[PDB]
RNA sequence: AUUGGGCGUAAAGCAAGCGCAGGCGGAUUGAAAAGUCUGGUGUUAAAGGCAGCUGCUUAACAGUUGUAUGCAUUGGAAAC
RNA sequence: GGCGAAGGCGAAAACUUAGGCCAUUACUGACGCUUAGGCUUGAAAGUGUGGGGAGCAAAUAGGAUUAGAUACCCUAGUAGUCCACACCGUAAACGAUAGAUACUAGCUGUCGGGGCGAUCCCCUCGGUAGUGAAGUUAACACAUUAAGUAUCUCGCCUGG
RNA sequence: GGUGCAUGGUUGUCGUCAGCUCGUGUCGUGAGAUGUUGGGUUAAGUCCCGCAACGAGCGCAACCCUUAUCGUUAGUUACA
């Protein structure tokens, strides 16, 4: 685990006078191999919402695989009027990435892509995007597998 | 037998057009009273996989808890069966967010084995209020935990009388990975039931029926004495 | 607007820190504008000890002050350099009426004492050091020896201005409308050059049902 | 499933 | 936002109808191939873009060879 | 609720008369959707004329209210409100969803047509609603009559 | 001497008012909501029933004094 922060923010409730102080942090772990867990939490106290921001993270975690540290298939993940898009690129690229783009890319232990943000670029919605893109990735042995013929073709 | 067609006199009933689309294909064309008929050899299929894999979870002895909160019918009959063999039950309302944790649940019922194991260290010495209000605290609890006080961990299995009538137990149990089994009557989503029993509830003498051969096939497997094995003959019982 | 809980619940439980009774304000006014002069002297110039407390036996132009502490040794000094000194001072601050002796004795779990935790906690934090961690390791400290549920409120600068973000944790079971619960509270002053902090402390030492009356 | 036993 | 945008409440569906041109057009057969795929020929100045070679103490720089683009002709191709 | 593309259409009688639905297993054989321009219709109010004018009521007059009322309360009442002749084209001319088009759970209905039976009530074909699965969206919600899947054409928009 | 717009501490305020928060957990893109909502019952979020919520922290009551009927130990300088 690495558990490194992506973005922090804060935020007010309000009542009979004055506003309650609880802060909001998100944070995303990852393994370096493909394991990630994404997790927003809000909280009174910084050590308090970093412990609750932990827990929801490893209660959150899922793996997924790689291909020569790049995803073969070029996909674009849509979320809340936002994309991403995620296409292989040979090792003379290196990564090429936004800050929280960046964090994602590393943390799930992944290297060179192409991935450029489209739509709205607040942190939440984009991260929704990164996961959602994630989720339709598909495996060449699989859809081998709905194939008829089955040669990885 | 097991699950044989000349066997039931009473398996079909429902009100019609209130049902999910999907469950028609597990259902033939109505004839005349439109109340949703189920084919019973699906139904046979589907209870001998309920019972081959009880045996199997019996023979990794996993923790059984039956889960059902209708009126009195099944709920007399869980009490029953439940009073009858070691299994984790339920008379009140499900709890909301029971399953989704334990360590709560663990505190909670370690205070209600602490409370009652004083009790019966207790030898009337408290005045009549305190130990009063003591023992309703005592009779509380039982009502709230007196039914799943017989595990520590997570349940290993689970049967649901109705899925549309517990949508809470249900909704829990699809968040963990544990195996889930239920009673789609008409009406439920498959998705999110793991082992599917398509049989009626509309009905008490289904109910009973269906339940009677399921607890004998979880209890004939823990080698224990059972009611029916393999006989056709069955034990009539209409509601009062 | 509230209240310092330890003098609402004092004197029905705990006991006094200066028992003593004499003629209507003839004399007394000397007495009890001496004792408090020593016992802030005590606190303040004798910090390392950790004083638990000193109390005050008066009777008739005699003291017996008989002091409580965690470390005996300090108050002491080697080759008990420090005895000779402090009867120096306490001598010429209560004059030669009054007959001089001292002696230290301990009390069992003396770590649950509100004085000697608010003040290692002012000294801690007159450090200049992160304040939330040093009163996370002093909460876990404190409950480390078998206690019940905590109070403890921090007021003042915190890195600079915005007075308004004073910090407080409320820990267990703190019930102080109640009587019998074997609660203490103690306050201390840091002063650092930006300004004033104040810390607060209520300690639970489980509670006493069935006490009686003070003892 | 009944990956189980 | 031709590739690559939207138009219910953030801005955008004309108040609606008739309708030329134009835009897009149901299934099949024959003809040809205008477009299109595509062989070939000529053109697409040099230099300069990318790649390679030589001269530079490395280097910008010079020279050097290929590389691409569209156009006309012509030969197949008949799915659209 | 019915009609139509709408605005709108409600005492009745007649003449004229459009558009609309189902089976069309009778006929031409793609004869089709869109629409620059162009043409047409089109709430109220308004423009000028000839009438009619009970009441209503712009404007205006008086009386009340309040710090005050050219408002709101009342009393009145000119134009206008209706008929015919020509102009008039702004309305939240909002289903805020352009037109046409095939498909994608369903349930409760309502209405018309067909078969057939006493109503009852079965489906078929459409209009008309409410609910709701998938799907959509930022949500509201929509959801076989989509704002869904997609197509064709116009018209419009690019911060105030 | 000036700085309660540098502070601690102190006091009044809503108010003797029942309300105010957190852990876990759920839903939701999210601010957040769900307990604390509803119905009975109380000075009262007092308890109870239902309740995707289960519990916990402050306060409410409790434990402090007094008034009260009477009993006990003791009796003067109260008494008599």
């Amino acid at each position: 685990f690495e558990e490194r922060i992506v973005k922090l923010k804060r935020i007010s409730k309000t009542t009979k006078g004055g506003r309650n102080m609880r802060f909001s942090v998100l944070v995303v772990v990852g393994n370096r191999k493909g394991k990630i867990g994404y997790g927003i939490a809000k909280a009174l106290e910084v050590p308090n919402a970093i412990k609750k921001a932990i827990k929801a993270a490893h209660n959150s975690l899922h793996t997924i695989e790689i291909h020569k540290g790049s995803i073969y298939h070029e996909v674009i993940g849509r979320s809340g009027a936002s994309r991403v898009l995620l296409k292989p690129a040979p090792q003379g690229t290196g990564i090429i990435a936004g800050g929280a783009i960046r964090a994602i890319i590393e943390l799930a232990g992944y290297s060179d892509i192409y991935t450029k943000n489209l739509g709205r670029n607040t942190p939440i919605n984009m991260i929704h995007a990164t996961m959602d893109g994630i989720l339709k990735q598909l495996s060449p042995r699989r859809v081998a597998i709905l194939r008829n013929k089955n040669l990885n073709e | 037998s097991l699950a044989k067609l000349g066997e039931m006199r009473t398996h079909v009933g429902m009100v019609k057009r209130y049902w999910n689309p999907k469950m028609g294909f597990f259902i033939e064309p109505e004839r005349k009273h439109n109340n949703d008929h189920f084919v019973l050899e699906l139904q046979r299929q589907s209870l001998q996989t309920a019972y081959n894999y009880v045996k199997e979870v019996a023979q990794n002895n996993g923790q059984i808890l039956f889960v059902g909160t209708k009126n009195d019918y099944v709920k007399k009959l869980v009490n029953n069966i439940a009073k009858r063999v070691d299994v984790a039950f339920i008379t009140q309302r499900w709890l909301g967010g029971t399953l989704t944790n334990f360590k709560t649940l663990s505190i909670s019922i370690n205070k209600l084995n602490k409370l009652v194991e004083k009790q019966a260290e207790n030898a009337a010495d408290l005045t009549k209020k305190e130990n009063l209000m003591l023992s309703r605290e005592i009779e509380r609890l039982e009502k709230f935990f007196g039914g799943v006080k017989s595990l520590k961990r997570l349940p290993n299995l689970l049967i649901v009388d109705d899925p549309v009538y517990e949508k809470n137990a249900v909704a829990e149990a699809n968040i963990l990975r544990i195996p889930v089994v239920a009673l789609c009557n008409t009406n439920t989503n498959p998705e999110l039931v793991d082992f599917i029993i398509p049989a009626n509830n509309h009905q008490p003498q289904s109910t009973c029926l269906l339940m009677n051969l399921l607890a004998d096939a979880v209890a004939e497997a823990k080698a224990m004495p059972t009611m029916f094995a393999y006989k056709p003959d069955e034990e009539i019982q209409i509601e009062i | 607007q509230k209240v310092n809980s330890n003098g609402l619940r004092f004197g029905i439980n705990k006991n006094w820190i200066s028992r003593w009774t004499a003629n209507s304000h003839a004399q007394t006014a000397k007495w009890l504008i001496e004792d408090e002069k020593i016992r802030n002297l005590f606190f303040v110039n004798y910090r390392n000890a950790q004083v638990s407390n000193v109390e005050i036996e008066r009777t008739q132009a005699t003291v017996d002050v008989f002091v409580y502490a965690a470390q005996p040794a300090f108050l002491i000094g080697s080759e008990n350099k420090n005895i000779q000194k402090i009867t120096k001072q306490i001598k010429q601050i209560i004059g030669r009426t009054t007959n001089l002796d001292l002696t230290i004795n301990e009390i069992g779990s003396p770590m649950l004492s509100a004085r000697i935790i608010a003040r290692d906690l002012a000294n801690a934090i007159e450090a200049r050091v992160p304040l939330r961690t040093a009163m996370r390791q002093s909460l876990i400290k404190v409950l480390k020896a078998g206690a019940n549920g905590i109070k403890v409120l921090v007021s003042g600068r915190l890195n600079g201005a915005e007075i308004a973000r004073d910090k407080m944790y409320i820990e267990g079971n703190m019930p102080l409308s109640t009587l019998r619960a074997d609660i203490d509270y103690a306050l201390e002053k840091a002063q650092t050059t930006y300004g004033v902090i104040g810390v607060k402390v209520w300690i639970n030492r489980g509670m006493i049902y069935t006490k009686g009356l003070n003892r | 499933m009944g990956n189980f036993d």
